[PDB]
RNA sequence: GCUAAACCUAGCCCCAAACCCCCACCUUACUACCAAACCUUAGCCAAACCAUUUACCAAAAUAAAGUAUAGGCGAUA
RNA sequence: GCUACCUAAGAACAGCUAAAAGAGCACACCCGUCUAUGUAGCAAAAUAGUGGGAAGAUUUAUAGGUAGAGGCGACAAACCUA
RNA sequence: CCUCCGCAUAAGCCUGCGUCAGAUACUGACAAUUAACAGCCCAAUAUCUACAAUCAACCAACAAGUCAUUAUUACCCUCACUGUCAACCCAACACAGGCAUGCUCAUAAGGAAAGGUUAAAAAAAGUAAAAGGAACUCGGCAAAUCUUACCCCGCCUGUUUACCAAAAACAUCACCUCUAGCAUCACCAGUAUUAGAGGCACCGCCUUGGCUCCACGAGGGUUCAGCUG
RNA sequence: UUAAUUUAUUAAUGCAAACAGUAACCUGCAUUAAAAAUUUCGGUUGGGGCG
């Protein structure tokens, strides 16, 4: 069954006076004519082009005739894709373990709230002119606050000055993987860097723990289920920066949702392979930017974070990047899911309940702050 | 009237698309069919027929994992999203396929009559004789146009040197050449046919209003 | 299209009918084109081809309106054209073969201004001869130099 | 209901007002943030000269002589332009790279 | 100018020179106590704010700061001895504001 | 019906016509490590950011100058906390809307059914500032109430539609930038960034010198009034119980290079006929003349950096409630 | 109920109903015009 | 004695002769500038109903001649 | 451009009771049961009180489609510009 | 002293109570609605989008739902054009009618039922009425005070003859019977649990059905009680 | 409509007509159906009808 409906599709031009078929004979045409007559054989007019081109209506040459065109089958992830898997899937791309607790470290650095009150209050509350403000308008002034809660914490933790959050950094980063090329293209959200590297969170044990660990398959489903299937790709690595950038090292990655419509959100699970591969992409290309560009397993391992959208439901994440040798030794990856600050807000009164957030829980805010403070 | 049918799209896609309707009514504008009209608005699953239809540059039997068995609104059983390989689909889902089961397309004619579960689909050699299966097409690769109602099942009553003969729903009995795939099972929304109506309203929003005048005579 | 009595009976209902001739897709070779047409003709038109001995004799013999048809009458001045220039119209290697055909209708043989225009409508014939007598004007610096060039030559004479 | 006043563009709904327009002439293009982008080249340059230390001034006298009226025909003006050639015994054979283009006209008024 | 079919311009060509401008306006008494440095304009139907504001510097060599403009339509209401409509006509009128607080203020003719 | 009033704005002699409107005397001037950043954001927005899409001249405000505010504000916040204790509690607002809703005036209706009646002249300031800093107490106050002030506020004698101004029927909203029930109601410093049609490249194009000042202060004079008289309304006064202690703040306006800095001052809510036929005092608004912050960029660096602009913001953000 | 208002105007349907282009569209509307010329109206269309 | 009443040329009719007619505008016409024509007339009407039929219209003086001829062999042609 | 039906993309539906029902009372709106006025009328079907539905088989704006022995119809020979 | 009024946009009109002058909102002349609101859009080739909404959070469904871009190629020249008035539109009328959406809930806006008398009849509308309380009448129609029960019909909510009929009629769930084994312009991007056509009338029990049978009705009758010109 | 006349149009047959052969679709002519299409529905009568 062929989709693509006849009466839809373009029908076949009429047939041609047969004055073409008759050999050799010049019709008559209304061509001499400019215009239509309805005697007067139709001509055949050449296939115009035209000899400079315009800005304003350009054509795209197809997809054979480009300058960077690669033959082997290509994919990329880049910030609209939702993997069917998930956080497996995501597992077996960037070939990493997965740790379901927040490192000890980050909780030692967790071991002022009615800011955190009116933080909540002022995104879903008391910040737009009507009632009820949408998604879009409170999720981004959630994690602006939180951000500038910490940079508020300067004071008891005075090397924050070296490190600065940027607002629409591109990146890219590849990898083989059977072998069979991928590629992550950059963020649109908050970029935490700093002008100093994170310190290294798991030992040589665990990395070799890690070796001895095996992935996991998942079966029939292909590993590339998801990717985009991409063409021409220009397959050179990228950290969105000019060389000789200050505050170089990616500290932390604000990963945040609009579109309060839920089919338009991520789900959770797609959410943390988001982060997953993200964190991989900015590790990578900071590991090929500093390194070079061969397969190894890096002596100085990278550590990258991430955190989740959705300012009601939170995600940390903690990525060590040891390993540029793909398709042997795993990356590690310290998550955690659903932290679930406020789980509701009544917005306007139920007819018995006032306004204002349900559920609250402030351990998740002491993650936020260590998961920053990380590095200093 | 300036009627282009709704059904212009050409890559078979996953999403919904935006479903037209159509209020019983032709190209040339007037009332062809009585009895439609306004109903809830709709949106269409593509889905594809052809149970045996191995993705790019691939091979013979391959395997498939259920993502989510769903309602569909145009039609009467259930759809599965399913996954396999680098792409994915929609297939009429059997009945008791939940969200996790693998089902098997195979194009292999064993010559023992395969020990199949109830999901899964293969030609009518690989079938055993007397089994119940739904989604029947007639020359192999054309695609099942048969059994695939909800709860229906035809019977596979014989096997032939070069055909067999399916016992269709309607006590009827249909020659099949013996090389075309159909799946095994019967099909998801049993209990349907014991649906009441109930309201007017409820048909009304079924799609289906009252028509006088049916005989344009 | 015409009338017709009920039962071969005038005191009966008269009443509407519409005669159609029978259609065939016939393959056709022409030995003057080289050519192999398909065609909707009918067994008129098959018998003709027989009593003309080929469909050559039978387009050039036919008169405009016995052939009723344009594309007939394409074919005929084709086909008289193709004559009266005596084109290579196989190729070359077979010149005495070509000389064969045209000596086998050598008698249909009209002047090349005449063959172009054999078989034209007259919204074609008009189309054709504006078409001969466009002529982009000729710029009057180019008369007038003419003219005086010519003046100044006849005063050096006198 | 009157077919018998003008249609103008103060003669419709909202889309109608804003799609017709007198008949002022298009000075850019329109894009995608409905933006729209002036071509400098597409606003017309006055060339206005300098008119100062200049005689002539918008009336004459009413003892300027009466002269009897003589169109410039195309032999009058070949004649006073090529003399000339009657002196040895211009012209433009085409006009592709030519700038005021004359008989399909690339220049206004 | 006006009434003149323009040249197109494709991508690079040259500029839209007019010699010879068709355009002629007419400085008028504003009727509803505009401010100092707002002159008033009577103009074709066919020009615009930057087609005026070149006119009135490259011509007169007035330094304008901000052209508006607006439609004014003339009644239809009048009918004649044959009860057929009378139209008076539709102008464009622009409201030129001066630059360097320049401040024109309309004389008195007529004393 | 009432007139929207736009702070930035186009029209010539706005600022003028916003004191008429607003009932504010305009009196000219005023009542390191952070040097390394200042200068570290700033190459990061023009150059130091890698760019796909290339940009444009059309969206070189809004792509560059924009997130240039957001972060050196946002980092001016956090490094001057410590320095002061008001901006660990303050909040800060990225482009929240900043209405202000007043009567000015009366008119007689010049024709229509009601032609010949009174109609009060209702404007409303409807405003996105780039980003603003509130406190939950009262700043300073400059100057005691019900100053002196011999200049003498202009007595615009047109229509206000005159200057290009349009009247509008909508929802009349009065708002700081967030709801009545926020405890950080006060504000302190507010930052707004000029947009591309108002760019003084193309003022130059155009045809004036000072009106680049005149844009500047006019921006001043709408935002500062809408957010002082909305903090105002806010703590209960209205156009007829007057405000007793007098409201203030202080806004900076550039235009990613230019800057100039404003204080403001409101004395008055009463600026209805009935309340201003006998009322003395007038609003006042202190401005700076407009200076540049750098002159160039030459892709790694800053040319002409200038101290007095960055130490201007500083000291603003720099004071604190009493 | 009162019914003197059939004529509910609106310049979209009066023009695409009536209008220049659907006349010359349709060959029928083509004599319409052609009519009105020889009758010598002074508007064809709407 | 009010209201009126009166008027004569504006033109028209039939013949003869002679063959006649800058810009914008098919998009919502009167809007500067973007990827297909060709197929029997029917019926009222006469036949005192109506059912075959029923003048001419689809360039053709006078006469032959309303003749030969057709035709519910009738109206009629 | 009325009206019948359909299509496309929109919108409206107070409060109380109730707790997703072609729910109850009842506004907005939709309709038109009874009476009275009216009858060259305010109106070529209105007015005034009384009434029925009012989260639905609802009402409704805008654009489009179906055309005359045809359309359209929850059949009333109903409607298709008095 | 009045008002589901008023203000705004939309649609429709097209200068239609602005100034002056003149004659007896008419006539003429002169003025005027100024863009920030709104409209007039989008360079494409390939491709990506299973997840509703409803405070969206538990939780609840069925009738299964509108809001979404990416890799690359070319693209910095910048803000034009048009709408903008009013006491307005559709009803032949300065028409008690028709007229979408936002906002105000009696108005901060808008308006005036009486030309001046008199105070007959008949007519319209209202209010009050002794005693009695349907005796009126086709009928408690209208008013006045609120209520009860029984039948007939139709199961219900719905629809209908625009402008004399709103019903017992039509439709409707339910059930039966008849036709149809199939692909791309309806039915249908469907497949016998489906589609098309006709008929009866919900339902519990039993096989032109029949007997029960609950709820509902501006349907058609009947009774009690009150209440009333 | 179980009145008269027709199937011109559609349908399903048959017969030819136009192909493949081996020791379906189009056209012409018939038929029976369907939908129709045309047309009519005398007179006397102690009103007209019934008779
Ligand atoms: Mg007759
Ligand atoms: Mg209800
Ligand atoms: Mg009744
Ligand atoms: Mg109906
Ligand atoms: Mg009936
Ligand atoms: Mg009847
Ligand atoms: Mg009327
Ligand atoms: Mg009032
Ligand atoms: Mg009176
Ligand atoms: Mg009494
Ligand atoms: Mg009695
Ligand atoms: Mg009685
Ligand atoms: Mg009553
Ligand atoms: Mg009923
Ligand atoms: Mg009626
Ligand atoms: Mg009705
Ligand atoms: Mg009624
Ligand atoms: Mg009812
Ligand atoms: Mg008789």
């Amino acid at each position: 069954y062929e989709w693509g409906v006849r009466s839809t599709r373009k029908s076949e031009p009429p047939p041609l006076d047969r004055v073409y078929e008759i050999p050799g004979l010049e019709p008559i045409t209304f061509a001499g004519k400019m215009h239509f007559v309805p005697w007067l054989a139709r001509p055949i007019f050449p296939p115009w082009d035209r000899g400079y081109k315009d800005p304003r209506f350009y054509r795209s040459p197809p997809l054979h005739e480009h300058p960077l065109y690669k033959d082997q089958a290509c994919y990329i992830f880049h910030h609209r894709c939702r993997l069917l898997e998930g956080v497996k899937q995501a597992l077996w791309l960037t070939k990493t373990k997965l740790i379901e607790g927040l490192p000890e470290k980050v909780l030692s650095l967790v071991d002022q709230d009615e800011c955190v009150l009116n933080v909540i209050s002022h995104a879903r509350l008391w910040q737009t002119t009507e009632e009820i403000p949408k998604r879009e308008t409170y999720c981004p002034v959630i994690v602006d606050n939180l951000i500038q809660l910490c940079k508020s914490q300067i004071l008891k933790h005075p090397s924050l000055a070296r490190r600065i959050c940027v607002q629409n950094s591109t990146f890219s980063a590849t990898w083989n993987r059977e072998s069979l090329l991928l590629q992550v293209r950059g963020s649109g959200g908050a970029r935490l860097s700093t002008k100093d590297p994170l310190p290294t969170i798991a030992s040589r044990e665990e990395i070799e723990a890690t070796k001895n660990h095996v992935l996991e398959t998942f079966y029939p489903i292909s590993p590339i289920i998801d990717l985009h299937e991409c063409n021409i790709y220009d397959v050179k690595n990228d950290t969105g920066f000019q060389e000789g950038y200050p505050y170089p090292y990616p500290h932390t990655l604000y990963l945040l949702d609009k579109a309060n419509l839920r089919p338009h959100r991520l789900q959770p699970d797609q959410l943390r392979a988001k982060m997953i591969l993200f964190a991989f992409g900015s590790a990578l290309a900071q590991a090929r930017l500093l390194y070079g560009n061969d397969a190894k397993v890096l002596e100085q391992p990278v550590v990258v974070q991430s955190v989740g959208t959705d300012g009601r439901v939170f995600h940390f994440l903690v990525f060590q990047l040891n390993t540029t040798d793909l398709d042997g030794v795993k990356n590690l990856a310290w998550v955690d899911s659903d932290q679930l600050l406020y789980q509701h807000f009544w917005c306007l009164p139920v007819i018995v309940e006032p306004v204002g957030p349900v559920g609250f829980k402030p351990e998740t805010f002491r993650k936020f702050l260590a998961l920053y403070l990380h590095g200093a | 009237a300036n009627f282009v049918s709704w059904k212009s799209r050409t890559k078979y896609t996953i999403t919904p698309v935006k479903m037209r309707k159509s209020g019983g009514r032709d190209h040339t504008g007037r009332i062809r069919v009585h009895g439609i009209g306004g109903g809830h608005k709709q949106r269409y699953r593509m889905i594809d027929f052809l149970r045996f239809r191995p993705e790019e540059t691939k091979s013979g039997p391959f395997e498939e994992k259920v993502i989510q068995v769903r309602y569909d609104p145009c039609r009467s059983a259930d759809i599965a999203l399913v996954a396999g390989g680098s792409r994915k689909r929609w297939i009429i889902a059997t009945e008791n396929m939940q969200a996790g089961d693998t089902i098997l397309n195979s194009n292999h004619i064993g010559r023992m009559a395969v020990a199949a579960r109830e999901g899964d689909a293969h030609p009518l050699g690989a079938l055993p004789v007397g089994t119940l299966i739904n989604n029947v097409e007639s020359e192999p690769g054309r695609g099942a146009q048969y059994i695939r109602a909800a709860g229906t099942c035809g019977v596979l009553l014989r096997k032939v040197n070069g055909t067999a003969i399916i016992q269709l729903p309607s006590k009827r009995q249909m020659q099949v050449l013996e090389t075309c795939v159909a799946t095994v099972g019967r099909v998801s929304n049993v209990d349907h046919n014991k649906r009441v109506i109930g309201k007017a309203g409820r048909n009304r929003w079924l799609g289906k209003r009252p028509n006088s005048g049916r005989w344009h005579r | 299209l015409g009338q017709i009595y009920a039962n071969n009976d005038k005191l009966s209902k008269r009443l509407k009918k519409v005669w159609k001739p029978q259609l065939f897709e016939r393959e056709f070779y022409s030995e003057i084109l080289d050519k192999k047409f398909t065609v909707t003709v009918t067994m008129r038109t098959l018998d003709l081809i027989d009593e003309a001995y080929g469909l050559d004799f039978y387009i050039l013999k036919a008169s405009g309106e016995d052939l009723c048809s344009k594309f007939g009458m394409d074919l005929k001045r084709g086909m008289l054209l193709r004559l009266a220039r005596q084109d290579p119209q196989l190729h070359p290697e077979d010149p005495e073969r070509r000389a064969a055909i045209y000596d086998k209708y050598k008698e249909f043989a009209i002047p090349e201004e005449e063959a172009e225009w054999v078989g034209l409508t007259l919204e074609e014939a008009i189309e054709k001869q504006r078409l001969l007598e466009e002529k982009d004007p000729v710029p009057l610096f180019k008369i007038y130099v003419a003219e005086l060039i010519q003046q100044l030559q006849q005063q050096a004479l006198s | 209901a009157d077919r018998m006043s003008k249609w103008t563009s103060k003669r419709g709904p909202r889309s109608f007002r804003g799609r017709k327009g007198r008949g002022a002439k298009g000075i850019g293009f329109l894009t995608s943030g409905w933006r729209f982008v002036q071509i400098k080249e597409m606003v017309p340059e006055f060339v206005v000269p300098d008119l100062t230390g200049f005689k002539l001034k918008p009336y004459v006298s009413y003892l300027a002589p009466e002269s009897e009226e003589t169109p410039l025909t195309a032999a009058q003006l070949f004649s006073e332009a090529v003399a000339p050639a009657i002196e040895k015994d211009g012209f433009e054979p085409t006009q592709e790279g030519k700038l005021f283009q004359l008989y399909p006209r690339n220049f206004l008024r | 100018a006006r009434n003149v079919v323009y040249p197109l311009y494709r991508l690079g060509g040259p500029q839209l020179r007019v010699f010879r401008t068709n355009f002629f306006i007419q400085l008028v008494r504003p009727g509803v106590a505009q401010p100092e440095d707002t002159v008033q304009f009577r103009i074709p139907m066919e020009m615009t704010r930057v087609d005026l504001r070149n006119y009135l510097e490259g011509i007169y060599n007035v330094p304008v700061a901000a052209v508006r403009t607006r439609v004014q339509h003339g009644s239809n209401k009048r009918r004649d001895h044959r009860n057929v409509r009378i139209k008076k006509p539709d102008y464009k009128v622009a409201y030129v504001q001066l630059a360097h607080g320049q401040t024109f203020t309309f004389p008195d003719l007529f004393p | 019906m009432k007139y929207m009033v736009y702070p930035q704005t186009f029209a010539l002699n706005a600022d003028r016509w916003y004191q008429y409107f607003t009932k504010t005397v305009f009196l000219s001037g005023l009542p390191a490590a952070l040097r390394a950043v200042a200068c570290d954001c700033l190459l990061q927005e023009h150059f130091y950011l890698r760019r796909r899409r290339r940009v444009h001249r059309y969206e070189e405000s809004e792509v560059i100058s924009l997130p240039f505010l957001d972060q050196l504000v946002s980092t001016l916040v956090g490094l001057l906390s410590p320095h002061n204790p008001a901006l660990a509690a303050a909040a800060l607002d990225y482009r929240c809307p900043v209405h202000f809703y007043w009567v000015r005036g009366e008119e007689i209706i010049p024709r229509g059914h009601r032609r010949g009646r009174i109609d009060d002249l209702r404007y409303q300031i409807d405003d996105k500032p780039n980003n603003q800093i509130r406190i939950s107490k009262q700043l300073a106050e400059f100057v005691p109430l019900d100053y002196s002030v011999p200049i003498e506020i202009p007595t615009i004698k047109c229509k206000p539609d005159k200057l290009p101004l349009f009247k509008r029927q909508y929802e009349n909203h009065i708002f700081v930038g967030s709801k009545t029930a926020d405890p950080c109601c006060y504000g302190h410093t507010q930052f707004h960034l000029l947009p591309d049609k108002l760019r003084r490249e193309r003022l130059l194009r155009q045809n004036c010198a000072d009106q680049i000042e005149v844009v500047f202060r006019a921006n001043a004079i709408a935002s500062l009034f809408a957010w002082t008289g909305a903090q105002a309304m806010y703590q209960g006064f209205w156009s007829e119980a007057d405000v007793t202690r007098p409201f203030v703040s202080q806004a900076v306006i550039t235009d990613g290079k230019y800057f100039s800095f404003f204080c403001y001052q409101l004395n008055t809510l009463a600026l209805t006929t009935q309340a201003d036929q006998n009322n003395p005092r007038k609003n006042i608004c202190w401005g700076t003349q407009s200076k540049p912050l750098y002159e160039t960029i030459e892709d790694n660096d800053v040319k002409g950096f200038n101290d007095d602009v960055l130490l201007q913001i500083v000291h603003f953000l720099l004071n604190r409630p009493k | 109920k009162a019914r003197g208002n059939e004529y509910q105007p609106s310049n979209i349907k009066r023009k695409n109903k009536h209008g220049w282009v659907r006349r010359l569209s349709t060959p029928a509307g083509v004599q319409v015009i052609l009519r009105r010329m020889l009758k010598g109206r002074k508007s064809l269309s709407h």
